[PDB]
């Protein structure tokens, strides 16, 4: 059977399981930093896995097969369209922070349906707490609305709330010179049209929100860009973190077991990044809605459950 | 009656299991064959009923009834059909799904043997009627019309239940057969006044009676365009078929309570002719033409004589044709402008020659013109009327006049006059439209040239 | 393949499907032998067969 | 009738009429939910012991051990509701409305 | 909370549900309600929050007045017959005091308040077996003593039960708040044919429970409870909307579904005892509870309501856990109609 | 509650010995296959609130919700018969046992009986 009440009673414990290594370890840092670089290193290392940045079509790339979704039908926004027009009369800058924030949260109850189902430990290349700094330096640059900030701040509250914070937080600190060098030397056009002054209000949140929030939660361990070019002295700092202060010694059995029937579900994990707020960003029509929910119907294997799609070779629907 | 109940209920399973492009002709042949079989009731008795069963039976009254039922289906599915291209297929069959259960609900209505069943089942068609209104409806007030037509409904028709109960419990049986033969004077009192209003007042409101007929023009301009077929055609002849079966019970007392109904059957008559005179509004003005017809109906049921009866049920056929051929008339005219304001479109004769012909014949029988079968009902119920009283015929005289002037009104401001200027999208008509047109006025002629078939049981 | 992870009902459980005929089956023909001994006993019991 | 069982209800009433008028403090309507369980006991062992039904001698202390659990059940809802607004009062089991 | 400790309680509430039906003795079905009491606080309590604590302390407030009163009627009907035996009471004022507590702990008018305020505080799965159960026991308890039922005072509060829900209901904008005003009033209609048929109130307390089940299970399945929350469903399962819609028709009592049997039947059996004016009153109520089901179902199911953009990424997610006995609890609630004469299987 | 604590009433029996002298419903009834269509109709619901293609999928599950919804429905109607059956019996005893209560009255045609007309005019 799956998961549940009747596997706890049996006994399937999380705390049996776990290998005292299953720690969750988020890396940070500005745009175009070596994050990435570190976090494969630190999960490869470390035998951990991996779990790169939660983009747009991260939720395609989780269900059905693993290809993108057409952009009208997962996301309806565009980050190369952020930076051409950040101040767009469409609110597309908003939608991408909040489609972003929903798949930063479905990415993270992925990682840990697999540490508590497997006991591996998980490397993010960013997760939810980290996602509130782009949200700032929108703000701050004039790209987004108080009320788009409030929607935000309360989808954040009900959804975060429920969830157990990293184990260990990386944070790769370059400076704002340096990042756009590197931005320039990388050519791609549309971030080349970053600001200099977007990319502080980054570091800023980073530096004065984050970073001090997350160290009454547990350590955080900070390096530059020649010390995270050197991968094997982080990991070495990592295995060397003894002490953890965070709600993971505190968690029980239970706490596990509601846990994981939360993350497993992911209609519940998404349930409250759809609430009747109606801001006129987010927001669509009875029409565009219906037309677009025809036409993901119609996608190949999505008119029914996906055990139950003849058109893509599924057989015995008879009997199943 | 279950060779015509069972192949609706199997045009449910056709409609689900056909193709997504075949739905439309399937419903609209096998409708059309449904309405070929249940011709065969109009061979009727002189002495009795069709006593099919212990649960079913068929009459004179209740054979033209289901005929005109089972033609106004597949004419509905037209009209449907015109409006209804870009939906899903899933959609256009749960639109289908509800005609259909409308139809079997109004067949088993007018054959069911039982007040109480006929009371379930003529409760029961509100449902469709309602979803097919506030799902359907093109504009925000197809809610606010869904609630009126329901709430108005449902309070008329509640005591009614009341009073059948009642009846049941009182002389032991709700069959029409045994309250016919069994049936006792209902003596002047309180209690028996009380039990005549919750019975007439359910059928009233069903009708509906001037000053309970706000529902009327809500429902009938905002539902679409088989909504308002099914509306007007049939669903207000509940009422008078329930009206004629449950007066058996109700005498003497009916002689002394009809006044207050008389009353405001004439004058609202009068009101309700004066009102479509006035009317900016297209649909609203044929919705209240309705109304002044159902009035007339009443004052033939509260009279109460064999040649009021044979009047009542001419009319109520009849009225049923006309009304859902303006409706169509009407609906074609809006799905070229997308507006149902009367003034807007103009010189539709000069733009399109046909559909002035079929306007001007829709027109001529809404008037009493005769041989026509509205003339004929109109006629015996101002006879029946004449030997009530002598000044019914003053009242009966004035309606016919403001009739014709309203009818002749719209006429002459839809198609005649210079065309809208710019209005450059009056496509030909289709032929789908006119062969809709053609459906509906041809059965009336021949009805003329035999109307034994609808003057009813008194015959 | 087209699922990048495996449907939850991606192949029939045999385990249930049995279940289900034979639970099927065994009411069918208990209600065949159920409806028999009515009817026997009914006649039996006011001597008409 | 005796006078004493008419002092007996008339303490079940006024015990009743205790509850049913909440001043600010829980405890205080638990302690009249307690006297009115005292006065079915007391009640109810006068009439059994003045018709000598043996076997119905058991029937208060049941009468006693529920209304035990009904004290820890009320003192337990206390507590949690002192825990979150800080005082036991009832005018901030406000946040549910009719 | 633990599986075992939560399924050890409802087992609990089950048990003192059962030992006040199958009891003989005034003590016993008195230690079968305090035992449902005892257990089923915590079950209001399982999911910690400030509703659930003052909605659970409503509700044990409410519960253990009306069980003390209940004692005070039981010793008063022994002082004055020596019987502990649950038959017709013996004591005028015995009876009007049982009648009281049990209308307390039905949630009757003037005793209503508890039940919307409760309900709102408590999540949907308590409320759905608060509602469900905690109706079925006290109303054997009067199917036992009916015969010593006051007529006036039975009838009296029925008819204010009808009135307050429909209003009420009317009033509500949140579907919990919704579902108890809608309890209100149908525990009204069945209390109101308690002193006439029994058999009545039992017919209508299973159609009740069934359709109450299907509705709560409906919005457990949708996860909504406002209506802005439930008008986001038919954007990602437009097939439980619909179900819904066609349930609330049959929950106001429209024909032919499953809803208007119990009203047909209550009208009957009380127009044969000479009836008119209450079962035309109560029927014409019911248009209240009929019209904000009504506006419920124009919202969710008649209408289509604006949607956001994560509604996307819900889309392409799928519903996990499956609802047991949903899809019978649907059919039972709205197409039982035919089956009508069953009733006296049920006697 | 009428016909609760009728004498001989076995408690908690859904069919006692006595009704097995009735004759039992055919297994092609009315009932019965309404019965079988509610079990159908359960099925296609079934299927799709879970999303499964309503006629096709899952002809096994739509099999046992036919088969139980028969199975009960058959054995609801046996109960149901019993206790009409029985309805009637004491009735008819009652009218046997209260002669006084329920008088046969002289009939009387009506050529003897006097009927007030009233004349619709
Ligand atoms: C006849 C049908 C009439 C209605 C539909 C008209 C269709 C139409 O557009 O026609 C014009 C069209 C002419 O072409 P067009 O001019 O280019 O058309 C363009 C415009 O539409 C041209 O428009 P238009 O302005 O030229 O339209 C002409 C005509 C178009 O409109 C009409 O024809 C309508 C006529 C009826 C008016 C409304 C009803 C009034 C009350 C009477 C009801 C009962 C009538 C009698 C019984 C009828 C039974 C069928 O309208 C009028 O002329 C106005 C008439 C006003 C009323 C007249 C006075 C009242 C009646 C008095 C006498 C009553 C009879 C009893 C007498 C008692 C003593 C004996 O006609 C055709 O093409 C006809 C062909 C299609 C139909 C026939 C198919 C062939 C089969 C025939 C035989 C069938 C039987 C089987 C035989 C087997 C061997
Ligand atoms: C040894 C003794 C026997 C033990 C038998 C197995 C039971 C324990 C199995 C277990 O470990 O379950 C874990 C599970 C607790 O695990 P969890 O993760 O803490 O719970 C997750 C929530 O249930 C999550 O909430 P949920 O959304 O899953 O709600 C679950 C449940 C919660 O609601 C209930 O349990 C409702 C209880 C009955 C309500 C009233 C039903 C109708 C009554 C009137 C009938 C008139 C005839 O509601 C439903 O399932 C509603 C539909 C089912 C009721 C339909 C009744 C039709 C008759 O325990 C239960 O589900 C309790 C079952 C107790 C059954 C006792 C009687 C047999
Ligand atoms: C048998 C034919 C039907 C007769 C019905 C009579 C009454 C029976 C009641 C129970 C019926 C069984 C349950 C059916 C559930 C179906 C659910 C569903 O998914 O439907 C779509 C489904 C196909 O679509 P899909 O692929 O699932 O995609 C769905 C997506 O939503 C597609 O995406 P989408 O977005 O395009 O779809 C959205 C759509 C999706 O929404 C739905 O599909 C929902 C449909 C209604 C919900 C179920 C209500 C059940 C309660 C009883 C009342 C039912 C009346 C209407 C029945 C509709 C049946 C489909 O929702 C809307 O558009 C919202 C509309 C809201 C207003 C209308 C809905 C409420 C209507 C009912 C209320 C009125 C009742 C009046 C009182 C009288 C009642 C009798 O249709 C079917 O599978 C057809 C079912 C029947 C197949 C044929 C069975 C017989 C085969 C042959 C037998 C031969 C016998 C032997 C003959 C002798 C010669 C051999
Ligand atoms: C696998 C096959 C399918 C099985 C599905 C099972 C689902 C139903 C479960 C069975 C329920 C009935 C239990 C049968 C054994 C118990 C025997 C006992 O309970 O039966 C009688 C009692 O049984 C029930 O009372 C009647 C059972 C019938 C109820 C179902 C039909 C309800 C009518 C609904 C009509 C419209 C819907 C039609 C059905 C779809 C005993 O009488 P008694 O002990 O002295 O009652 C004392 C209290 N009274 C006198 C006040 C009543
Ligand atoms: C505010 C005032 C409301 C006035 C309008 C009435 C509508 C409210 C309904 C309240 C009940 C009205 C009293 C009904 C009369 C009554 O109860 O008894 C009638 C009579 C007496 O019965 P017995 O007790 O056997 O007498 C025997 C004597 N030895 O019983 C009957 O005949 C059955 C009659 C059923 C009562 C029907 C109620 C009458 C209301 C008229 C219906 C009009 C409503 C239509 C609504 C139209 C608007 C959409
Ligand atoms: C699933 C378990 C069994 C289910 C039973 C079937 C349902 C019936 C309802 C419950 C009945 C349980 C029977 C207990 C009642 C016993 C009463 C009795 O007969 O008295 C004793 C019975 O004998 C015993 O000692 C039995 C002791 C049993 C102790 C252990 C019982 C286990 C209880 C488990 C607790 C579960 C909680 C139940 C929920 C709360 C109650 C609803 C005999 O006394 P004698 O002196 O012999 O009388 C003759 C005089 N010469
Ligand atoms: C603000 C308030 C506004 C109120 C508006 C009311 C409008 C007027 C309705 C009636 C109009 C005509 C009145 C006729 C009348 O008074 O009839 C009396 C009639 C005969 O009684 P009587 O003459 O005494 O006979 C004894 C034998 N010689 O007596 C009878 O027939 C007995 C009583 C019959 C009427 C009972 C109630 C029904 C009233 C008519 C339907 C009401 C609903 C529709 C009206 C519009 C509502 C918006
Ligand atoms: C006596 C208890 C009666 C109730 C038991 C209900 C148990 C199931 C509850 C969950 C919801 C229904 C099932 C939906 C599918 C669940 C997932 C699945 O694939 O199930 C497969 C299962 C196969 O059946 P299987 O379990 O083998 O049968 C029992 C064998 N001993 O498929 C099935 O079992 C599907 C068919 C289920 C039975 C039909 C539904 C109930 C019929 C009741 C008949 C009486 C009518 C009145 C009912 C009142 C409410 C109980
Ligand atoms: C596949 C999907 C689910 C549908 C399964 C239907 C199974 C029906 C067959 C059951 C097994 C046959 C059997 O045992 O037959 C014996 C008996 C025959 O009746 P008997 O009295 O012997 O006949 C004498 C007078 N003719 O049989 C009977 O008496 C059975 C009749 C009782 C009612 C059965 C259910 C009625 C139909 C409901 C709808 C189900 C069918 C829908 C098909 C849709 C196909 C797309
Ligand atoms: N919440 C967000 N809002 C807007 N843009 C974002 C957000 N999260 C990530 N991005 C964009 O996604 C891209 C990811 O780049 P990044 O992974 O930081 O580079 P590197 O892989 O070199 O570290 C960046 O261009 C950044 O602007």
């Amino acid at each position: 059977l799956q998961y549940g009440p009747l596997a706890f009673v049996l006994g399937e414990r999380t705390t049996r399981k776990l290998t005292e290594t299953s720690k969750v370890i988020t890396v940070d840092g500005n745009i175009c930093s070596g994050k990435g670089r570190l976090a494969r290193e630190i999960a490869e290392k470390l035998g951990l896995r991996h779990f790169p940045e939660a983009g747009i079509h991260y939720a395609d790339s989780t269900t059905g097969d693993g290809k993108p979704l057409d952009v009208q039908l997962s996301g309806n926004c565009s980050l190369e369209k952020f930076y051409d027009d950040p101040k767009s009369n469409d609110g597309n800058s908003y939608r991408l922070q909040s489609w972003l924030y929903a798949s930063r949260l479905l990415q993270y109850a992925d990682a840990l349906e697999h540490l508590l189902s497997t006991g591996q430990g998980v490397v993010l290349e960013r997760s939810i707490y980290s996602d509130f700094v782009f949200l700032e330096a929108m703000y701050r640059q004039g790209f987004i609305r108080k009320q788009c900030v409030e929607h935000y701040n309360e989808v954040k509250k009900v959804t975060a709330c429920e969830y157990l914070p990293p184990h260990v937080v990386v944070y790769v600190d370059v400076p704002v010179p340096e990042i756009q060098s590197r931005i320039q030397k990388k050519g791609n056009p549309h971030e080349m049209k970053i600001t200099a002054a977007y990319l502080q209000d980054i570091e800023n949140a980073y530096k004065k929100t984050f970073l001090p929030e997350m160290s009454e939660k547990c350590e955080v361990l900070q390096y530059s860009a020649r010390e995270a070019e050197d991968a094997e002295k982080v990991v070495e700092d990592i295995e060397y973190l003894k002490c953890d202060k965070g709600p993971w010694p505190d968690q029980d059995d239970r706490t596990f077991h509601r846990l994981r029937m939360l993350v497993q579900n992911k209609l519940e994990v998404l349930n409250y990044t759809t609430i009747p707020v109606y801001l006129p960003e987010i927001t669509i029509g009875a029409h565009q809605s219906d037309r677009v929910f025809q036409k993901f119907t119609e996608l190949p294997g999505r008119k029914y459950s996906p055990g139950y799609n003849e058109d893509v070779g599924d057989k015995w629907i008879w009997l199943k | 009656m279950l060779k015509i109940i069972i192949p609706t209920t199997m045009l449910l399973p056709m409609t689900w299991m056909s193709k997504h492009n075949m739905i439309w002709i399937n419903a609209t042949v096998h409708s059309l064959l449904i309405s070929l079989i249940s011709l065969s009731l109009l061979n009727q008795l002189g002495e009795n009923s069709l006593n099919f069963s212990l649960t079913f039976f068929s009459d004179s009254l209740s054979a033209p009834l289901l005929v005109l039922t089972t033609w106004l289906l597949p004419l509905m599915l037209m009209a449907s059909q015109s409006h209804l291209s870009k939906e899903t297929t899933t959609r256009k069959k749960l639109y289908i799904t509800m005609l259909i259960l409308l139809q079997l609900f109004l067949i088993m209505t007018f054959t069911a043997t039982e007040l109480i069943l006929f009371y379930i089942l003529f409760e029961a068609t509100l449902v469709p009627t309602l979803i097919i209104i506030t799902r359907w409806g093109n504009q925000t007030e197809r809610l606010n019309a869904g609630l009126y037509f329901l709430f108005y409904t449902l309070a008329g028709s509640l005591p009614l239940l009341v009073a059948l109960v009642y009846i049941q419990n009182t002389t032991g049986s709700l069959n029409f057969l045994i309250i016919h033969y069994w049936s006792h004077p209902l003596s002047n009192s309180w209690s028996n006044i009380f039990m005549w209003l919750a019975c007439i007042m359910a059928f009233m409101v069903k009708m509906p009676l001037y000053g309970l007929h706000l529902w009327l023009p809500k429902a009938h301009v905002e539902a679409p365009i088989a909504g308002s077929m099914v509306l007007a055609a049939v669903l207000l002849k509940l009422g008078g078929y329930g009206m004629m079966r449950i007066t058996t019970i109700l005498n003497p007392l009916t002689n002394y309570m009809a006044y207050p109904f008389l009353m405001l059957s004439m004058w609202g008559m009068i009101m309700t002719s004066s009102i479509c005179l006035r009317q900016t509004d297209l649909k609203s003005l044929i919705a209240y033409s309705s109304v002044s017809h159902m009035a007339l109906v009443i004052v033939a049921i509260m009279i109460q004589t064999p040649w009021s009866f044979m009047g009542a049920t001419a009319l109520m056929i009849a009225h049923g044709l006309t009304s859902s051929m303006l409706f169509c008339l009407a609906n074609t005219n809006y799905e070229r402008v997308h507006s149902r304001t009367m003034i807007l479109a103009r010189g539709l004769q000069t733009l399109l020659p046909l559909m002035a012909t079929w306007w001007l014949v829709a027109s001529l029988t809404n008037l009493a013109l005769p041989p026509s079968i509205n003339l004929i009902g109109e006629l015996f119920i101002i006879t029946a009327s004449f030997s009530w009283s002598n000044i019914t015929i003053i009242l009966m005289g004035m309606n016919m006049m403001i009739t014709a002037l309203y009818s002749l009104y719209m006429l002459i401001t839809t198609q005649r006059g210079k065309y809208t200027h710019h209005i450059n999208n009056i496509k030909p008509s289709f032929t789908r439209e006119n062969a809709l047109m053609a459906l509906h006025i041809l059965p009336l002629l021949l009805l003329t040239l035999n109307p034994k078939m609808i003057l009813g049981p008194l015959y | 393949k087209f699922y990048i992870r495996e449907p939850p009902h991606g192949s029939p459980d045999w385990l249930k499907v049995g279940l289900t005929l034979g639970t099927s089956v065994f009411l069918w023909i208990y209600l065949i032998k159920q409806h028999k001994e009515d009817v026997l006993e009914y006649k039996r019991r006011n001597g008409l067969e | 009738m005796p006078l004493v069982y008419m002092n007996i209800i008339m303490a079940f009433a006024i015990a009743l009429a205790g509850l049913l008028m909440y001043r600010s403090h829980l405890m205080s309507s638990l302690l009249c939910l307690e006297g009115m369980m005292l006065s079915l006991f007391i009640m109810s062992t006068l009439i059994i012991l003045n018709t000598h039904f043996t076997l119905a001698n058991m029937m208060p202390i049941i009468l006693l051990v529920f209304a035990a659990c009904e004290a820890a059940l009320g003192l337990s809802l206390l507590v949690m509701v002192s825990n979150t607004y800080g005082t036991d009062y009832v005018q901030n089991l406000n946040l549910l409305q009719c | 909370m633990n599986p075992i400790i939560y399924t050890t309680l409802i087992m609990t509430v089950m048990s003192g549900t059962m030992l006040v039906m199958i009891s003989s003795h005034w003590l016993l079905i008195w230690i079968g309600f305090e035992m449902n009491l005892l257990a089923m606080i915590p079950v209001l309590m399982k999911n910690f929050n400030p509703r659930a604590t003052e909605a659970a302390t409503k509700y044990f407030l409410t519960q253990a007045t009306a069980s003390m009163m209940l004692m005070m009627a039981i010793i008063i009907n022994l002082l004055y017959s020596g019987q502990w035996t649950i038959t017709k009471m013996f004591n005028p004022v015995a009876m009007t005091m049982m009648t009281m507590a049990l209308a307390m702990k039905l949630g009757l008018s003037p005793f209503h308040f508890w039940v919307p305020e409760v309900t709102q505080g408590i999540s949907l799965q308590a409320g759905l077996l608060l509602l469900t159960w905690q109706k079925l026991a006290p109303l054997s308890v009067l199917c036992q003593i009916s015969q010593s039922i006051n007529p006036n005072l039975m009838l009296t509060m029925a008819m204010l039960s009808i009135l307050i829900g429909g209003w009420g209901g009317l009033n509500q904008t949140q579907l919990r708040k919704i579902m108890a005003y809608s309890s209100i009033a149908h525990m009204g209609w069945m209390t109101a044919v308690l002193p006439y048929n029994t058999t009545m109130t039992i017919l209508n307390l299973l159609i009740y429970i069934t359709m109450t089940l299907a509705m709560f299970m409906l919005l457990i399945h949708s996860s909504a409870t406002t209506t802005l929350s439930l008008s986001h469903t038919w954007n990602k399962m437009p097939v439980i909307t619909s179900l819904m819609m066609v349930t609330l028709l049959s929950m106001g009592g429209l024909p032919p579904l499953s809803g208007f049997m119990p009203k047909w039947m209550i009208i009957q059996e009380m127009t044969k005892n000479e009836s008119i004016i209450m079962p035309t009153l109560m029927a014409m109520t019911a248009l209240l509870n009929l019209y904000f089901y009504m506006r419920l179902a124009y919202s969710s199911s008649l209408t289509m309501f604006p949607s956001t953009n994560n509604m996307k990424m819900k889309w392409q997610f799928e519903h996990t856990k499956q609802m047991k006995l949903l899809p019978t609890m649907i059919v039972l609630s709205t197409l039982v109609l035919p089956m009508t004469p069953a009733l006296s299987s049920l006697n | 509650t009428m016909m609760s604590g009728r004498p001989g009433r076995v408690p908690l029996q859904f069919l006692p010995n006595e009704a097995r002298s009735l004759p039992p419903p055919k297994l092609t009834d009315p009932r019965l296959v309404y019965m079988g269509f509610l079990g159908y109709c359960s099925g296609l619901i079934d299927n799709a609130i879970r999303r499964r293609p309503v006629v096709s999928a899952g002809l096994h599950r739509q099999l046992l919700y036919v088969t139980s919804f028969v199975f009960f429905g058959y054995y609801l109607l046996k109960r149901q018969d019993y206790m009409y059956a029985l309805r009637d019996h004491d009735m008819f005893a009652y009218v046997k046992s209260h002669p006084e209560d329920f008088p046969e009255k002289d009939k009387k045609t009506y050529g003897e009986i006097l009927e007030e007309f009233h004349p619709v005019r």
